[PDB]
């Protein structure tokens, strides 16, 4: 009955965002100049996450060191060694006194730096951990490559629920501003909106062509954008249950590896694998100024909570605080 | 389980794309004065 | 949404020929390298053929080298696998699979036990 | 410029010192990726263990770190990207099973032509050679005519030649392949890995110095 | 040279033609060196993020070669507009001292690059074991301090006489010969032997892409030898190995060998940055 759902979504597709957005004041060429470039990582970077204080941020690299910066002054604050050299995630607590990581070895190590060694290790997954985002400083939603996310609990250390609905590997999840729902972009070219309390999928947005390496929520919480290996970012609306705008441009063959939204949700800052991140207009489907300052691949991206800066780590072992 | 989930999600309440588009327009026209990008 | 279905392989006597066609939908059919794949009764998932997005780069497995032909057509999203020498042990099942990434010949899980861009598979017997 | 700021800068400098020490001790260890099928004696190559299942062993006072990933599902298209700075890929192959050998060839072909592993040289171990000898003394249509450049020699060099053809089909100076004929009771595998890694680092240095 | 002039008065074979072609050769060396070294400096600093010992040495002697290129126009004017009428005695003092320190920096940094490259090609794993990196800056500062402190006698010896004498003076010529012989034997013979042993070692290990590497190796060693050995042998052969003898056909040979090898000693100065960044 998939054709029935396709027809139902077609029926409500009476208007197109590109056509509806035909008459709006365009955003001029965005000139984002590298304000800071944080160096000190032995090897390529894999993930990072801005803190709630809008300045402190964490970065995890291949070298096996989890490092906490201070983007305002660039003065490091912590360099926590890892129990495994392979990590592909980084989590920040809304309180700001907890940090998480993980990857191969299937452990979501969680550090308590409000004394910095370990506070818990979550060992329920049968595949590589991909992305973990702190929920309330006591529950940590966690993806994994065994095709199932999970909502954990620090005190018990065991899954509270399990979102076993996917078919491929889960790559990235983004919590809603309400902290009630979240999504997860899998490798089966889909992205399912889950429910934290109910613990069951509510929608599936099968509108991609290949894996989905990153995902982010709209600031209002009623839409989210996905980044694929088709070199195309798509914007999905929860209410309309269909794709709105596809940010695909010719002469771009490298697949996206990160995506994030601006404070007003106007610019989709998508970090590509073509040596240089891009900036897309959220509601115009047009390319704004490119942010090319990395000599290697871009492996992460994070826009500050207050929107004052956007950091784009890459595989050259350098974090750059653009603005 | 796949057909069960498809049946469960096929009866979801969906609205016109124009309504969501206008919601996004309102959001990014109201908050455009407080994003420093 | 990627969805691949194949037809035209249910049963054929050991002598003769058989034509397999795998239909492609939901994605651009000029950027992805398509491979064919088999199964066996109580065995693993084999690997047979391949053809690049450009049109002319065909790899093969040793067992069916020289008696199987593969062809793909753009502007009409479908795949083909001509088989003009049927042997009893090459007649278990014939899946249809796609390389995960476009503009890249690197395919790793085209024969994984639980793959996402694989067709439902057409039963083949001899 | 303040009370806490100078302490913060001191902490940053200390962290930088520890980072520099870790960099000094890190580039000296050559991480190795071990990739072999289930039947292949990839654990037997670890049966020579010398101090996911890491096995750290050093030869001539230089450390090698060996990583074999087996706790993950059989969809190694996204967790293999993590193994991009590995010095060499130790591809272990069971040379006895003719039926399963084609799968090993296809796996090696996928490893060789990969986009992200386009700069990783591969050490190829065709172990269980004793089983191969036993089988021949007691599939592939390319064996109809073939001359080695007893019959066990012809068979083993046929398998090696197939692997080498797969390697050189898209070969380039960026990365090379080093075949070997391992036995289940061989203890010199450490020396073979050492010589191969030495040549890999030598070629990396040659590329860096622009002598080529 | 008081005796060199004397003979040039007697042999009467001192062709101004070549004295007036020397400035154009010096100016060419200056302009090409300035261009190539400016390009290399810009690339290494404002267009590069990865640095290693080899790149450190390359940039870090290219800066010296750029300084020498910048100070060359003083000498091109000194030799071009008229013979021996400098702006000041101290100016030509500085020009000569800069030339010598640039030559010895080129030698020391090139042989350091060679030693590092040989350590990398002979025993790669163990060489990486003890961390050759992080010491390029230390070795570099050491050689800079060495040459700067050891070329002070060149500064004090040279003085004008009206003019800017290449040698020191009749009174101090014995000490000048001793100093020149010592500097030869120390900062050329030992570095030249080091680079020779180094590069022959890598040649033997490589011959055991290989053809291209051996070609590059022969080219580098040939450039170093051709652009340093002639000047260093000629200066000694001209200072004291020739004394009372006045064979002109040979004296002119020995002399103009010295004079035109000075630019040939500056050749690899401008030719090195490119050869080592390309």
């Amino acid at each position: 009955l998939k054709n029935q759902i396709r027809d139902a979504r077609k029926a409500c597709a009476d208007a197109t965002l590109s056509q509806i957005t035909n008459n709006i004041d365009p955003v001029g060429r965005i000139q984002m100049r590298t304000r800071r470039t944080l160096r000190g990582h032995l090897a390529k970077i894999y993930a990072m996450h801005w803190g709630t204080d809008s300045r402190l941020l964490v970065s995890a690299s291949q070298d096996g060191k989890l490092i906490i910066w201070d983007s305002y002054t660039t003065n490091k604050v912590h360099a926590i060694p890892l129990r495994s050299s392979w990590v592909m995630t980084c989590a920040y607590a809304p309180s700001g006194n907890y940090v998480a990581c993980g990857g191969l070895d299937n452990i979501c190590s969680i550090y308590n730096l409000k004394t910095v060694r370990v506070s818990r290790e979550l060992a329920g997954h049968t595949g590589y951990l991909s992305c973990c985002r702190f929920l309330d400083d006591n529950q940590i939603v966690t993806s994994s490559g065994d095709t199932t996310c999970a909502l954990w609990d620090i005190e018990t250390g065991q899954q509270t629920t399990t979102f076993t609905g996917h078919t491929g590997d889960v790559m990235s999840l983004s919590l809603a501003p309400d902290t009630r729902l979240f999504v997860s972009g899998a490798c089966d070219a889909s992205a399912k909106l889950w429910d934290v309390r109910e613990g069951m999928c509510r929608q599936t947005f099968t509108g991609h062509e290949s894996d989905i390496n990153a995902i982010c929520f709209f600031p209002n919480g009623n839409a989210f954008a996905t980044g694929s290996d088709d070199a195309t970012c798509r914007l999905f609306d929860l209410r309309a249950d269909q794709e709105l705008m596809t940010y695909s441009h010719d002469n771009i063959i490298c697949g996206i590896t990160s995506v994030s939204f601006s404070k007003s949700g106007r610019l989709l800052l998508a970090g590509y694998d073509d040596f240089n991140c891009n900036v897309w207009d959220a509601l115009k489907a047009d390319r704004a100024g490119v942010l090319a300052g990395h000599d290697n691949r871009v492996s992460c991206l994070g826009v500050t909570d207050d929107g004052m800066a956007v950091a784009t780590g890459s595989w050259d072992s350098f974090l750059k605080i653009w603005n | 389980k796949l057909v069960e989930q498809l049946k469960m999600e096929a009866n979801i309440d969906r609205i016109k794309v124009s309504k969501a588009a206008a919601d996004l327009m309102a959001y990014c026209e109201a908050h455009a004065k407080e994003d420093p990008l | 949404q990627v969805q691949l279905q194949e037809s035209g392989g249910g049963l054929v006597q050991p002598g003769g020929s058989l034509r397999l066609s795998c239909a492609a939908s939901g994605f651009t059919f000029s950027n992805y390298k398509m491979n064919w794949v088999r199964q066996a009764p109580g065995k693993g998932l084999e690997w047979v053929s391949d053809i690049s997005q450009s049109g002319a780069s065909i790899s093969y497995t040793g067992s069916v080298k020289g008696r199987f032909t593969i062809s793909r057509d753009n502007a009409k999203n479908t795949l083909y696998l001509q088989m003009n020498s049927l042997k009893p042990e090459d007649t278990a099942v014939y899946y249809c699979a796609r390389c995960p990434a476009p503009f890249t010949p690197f395919c790793f899980d085209v024969t994984s036990t639980t793959y996402a861009y694989r067709g439902q598979g057409t039963q083949v017997t001899v | 410029l303040s009370a806490e700021d100078k302490a913060a800068v001191e902490r940053s400098k200390m962290i930088e010192k520890q980072l520099q020490k870790d960099k000094q001790v890190y580039r000296a260890t050559h991480r190795l990726l071990l990739l072999g099928a289930d039947n292949s004696g990839k654990s037997t190559i670890v049966k020579q263990m010398r101090i996911i299942f890491e096995t750290k062993f050093q030869v001539d006072k230089v450390n090698f770190h060996m990583f074999d990933v087996g706790g993950q599902r059989d969809e190694r298209r996204k967790w293999i990207q993590c193994f991009n700075d590995v010095t060499a890929i130790i591809f272990v192959v069971d040379s006895s099973d003719y039926n399963r050998l084609q799968e090993a060839l296809n796996d090696f072909k996928s490893i060789w032509n990969n986009r992200w592993l386009r700069t990783i040289s591969v050490i190829l171990f065709l172990n269980k050679q004793d089983l191969l000898a036993e089988k021949v003394l007691a599939y592939f249509p390319e064996f109809a005519r073939y001359t080695t450049p007893p019959r066990v020699t012809r068979a083993k060099y046929f398998i090696r030649d197939e692997f080498l053809r797969i390697s050189t089909a898209s070969g380039d100076g960026r990365h090379y392949c080093y075949p070997h004929f391992t036995c289940a009771v061989d203890t010199e595998n450490a020396r073979r890995i050492f010589n191969d890694c030495k040549d890999i680092i030598l070629q990396m240095n040659l590329r860096e110095y622009n002598l080529v | 040279t008081w005796d060199g002039d004397e003979l040039g008065y007697r042999c009467r074979f001192n062709e101004d033609f070549k004295y007036v072609l020397l400035p154009v050769s010096y100016g060419v060396v200056c302009v090409l060196g300035l261009c190539l070294n400016a390009v290399a400096l810009y690339i290494f600093l404002c267009r590069l993020k990865t640095w290693n010992a080899s790149t450190t040495y390359m940039f870090h002697l290219a800066v010296s070669d750029a300084l020498y290129a910048a100070s060359l126009p003083l000498l091109v004017y000194y030799y071009a507009r008229g013979d021996h009428w400098p702006f000041s005695t101290v100016l030509c003092k500085l020009v000569r001292f800069l030339f010598y320190t640039n030559l010895y920096c080129s030698i020391l940094f090139l042989t350091c690059i060679s030693v590092h490259r040989c350590l990398g090609v002979l025993r790669p794993l163990r060489s990486l074991r003890w961390g050759r990196a992080r010491y390029a800056r230390r070795v570099a500062g050491a050689v800079w301090v060495l040459v700067l402190a050891c070329q002070a006698p060149v500064l004090y010896f040279v003085t004008t006489s009206a003019t800017c004498h290449d040698t020191s003076a009749p009174e101090l010529f014995s000490r000048f010969v001793a100093y020149s012989s010592v500097m030869l034997g120390l900062l050329f013979a030992v570095p030249f032997a080091v680079i020779l042993v180094c590069y022959v070692l890598m040649a033997r290990r490589l011959l055991k892409a290989k053809r291209k590497s051996v070609r590059t190796i022969a080219v580098v060693l040939a450039v170093f030898a051709l652009c340093f050995l002639p000047f260093h042998v000629t200066r000694t052969l001209y200072y004291s190995f020739r004394s009372l003898d006045l064979s002109c056909h040979t004296l002119n040979a020995i002399n103009m060998a010295y004079k035109v090898t000075r630019p040939l000693a500056s050749a690899n100065s401008c030719l090195n940055p490119v050869l080592y960044f390309l």
